């Protein structure tokens, strides 16, 4: 019951905006801290982006720093990735995570900067 | 051979022995494993007061003896084919941006239980830091341990990354490097790559009154 989709995925020209999502089900957002990671093809999975449970810290991998921001609606329940000056090197399928007992992972959305 | 002592539950053991940046500090643990379904329980307990660093950083130290290797792969399970007289596992931990610890610990039988001895020294680690800052969430992610065979020294290596979830929304990598040596001079089976997938839950003792950790573990082979 626990589960984490992500959304917004598409094609995206460099320097343009994006912004994705995560809808969770079967745990509040707002008691967890919940992450973005990706995973270009060919290179390991990295941590892209995060925010504490409370939600009164967020934290960037220095290559994002400045150009993505994560935020969440509590109500809704779904955290997002905003995403701006877009670089081609971007390019991965984005994945959203969160530990309850033990660790999960959404399907993941391709997003493309071309 | 040593795959035998496996069919069925067996009591484990543990006890380190630790140092970091200078504090000392001591860690007893019990539970059971049961390598059928690659499942482990152990409760641990800071024997010497309040644990100087987070419980998490210490869970990779705290018997992959109990991995299940499905049926096409029981070839390739060093750790058993060890037992019972054991193995030595070695590891450098390096913490990203941060200190390293080291550990040395043996592996065997003793009478009827598992017990894995382990000694500890970590150093250079940032006062304001992760680890020393207790900043580390209380839970743990899931893994693949990746590993090889090293036939000078008629063992296992092995390489993965853990990552600590930080409180602040962050992610600290713990890159691990390992090398297990066989302590019998008896024949072991030397595996070719593969890797270990593994998911923990850390809990609580609702009843416990000194400072513990509850670990819950699968661990299952795969990659042949």
């Amino acid at each position: 019951q626990v589960q984490l989709v992500e959304s917004g995925g598409a094609l995206v020209q460099p320097g343009g905006s994006l912004r994705l999502s995560c809808a969770a089900s079967g745990f509040p957002v707002n008691r967890y801290s919940m992450r973005w990671y990706r995973q270009a093809p060919g290179k390991e999975r990295e941590w892209v982006a995060g925010m504490s449970s409370a939600g009164d810290r967020s934290s960037y991998e220095d290559s994002v720093k400045g150009r993505f921001t994560i935020s969440r609606d509590d109500a809704r329940n779904t955290v997002y990735l905003q995403m701006n000056s877009l670089k081609p090197e971007d390019t991965a399928v984005y994945y959203c995570n969160v530990n309850v007992g033990f660790e999960y992972w959404g399907q993941g959305t391709q997003v493309t900067v071309s | 051979k040593g795959e035998e002592l496996f069919t069925g539950v067996v009591p484990i053991l543990v006890e380190l022995d630790g140092d970091v940046n200078g504090h000392k500090f001591s860690v007893s643990g019990e539970g059971e494993g049961d390598a059928t379904y690659g499942k482990l329980t152990l409760k641990f307990i800071c024997t010497t007061g309040k644990l100087p660093v987070p419980w998490p950083t210490l869970v990779t130290t705290f018997v992959q003896c109990f991995s299940r290797y499905p049926d096409h792969m029981k070839r390739h399970d060093f750790f058993k084919s060890a037992m019972p007289e054991g193995y030595v596992q070695e590891r450098t931990i390096s913490f990203k941006d941060d200190g390293n610890y080291k550990t040395r610990a043996e592996v065997k039988f003793e009478g009827d239980t598992l017990v894995n001895r382990i000694e500890l020294k970590g150093i250079d680690f940032k006062e304001d830091g992760n680890i020393l800052g207790h900043k580390l969430e209380y839970n743990y992610n899931s893994h693949n341990v990746y590993i090889t065979a090293d036939k000078q020294k008629n063992g296992i290596k092995a390489n993965f990354k853990i990552r600590h979830n930080i409180e602040d929304g962050s992610v600290q990598l713990a890159d691990h490097y390992q090398q297990n040596t066989p302590i019998g001079d008896g024949p072991v089976l030397l595996p070719d790559n593969h890797y270990l997938s593994t998911q923990s839950a850390l809990s609580k003792d609702p009843n416990e009154k000194r400072d513990h950790m509850v670990l819950l573990e699968f661990v299952t082979a795969a990659g042949i």
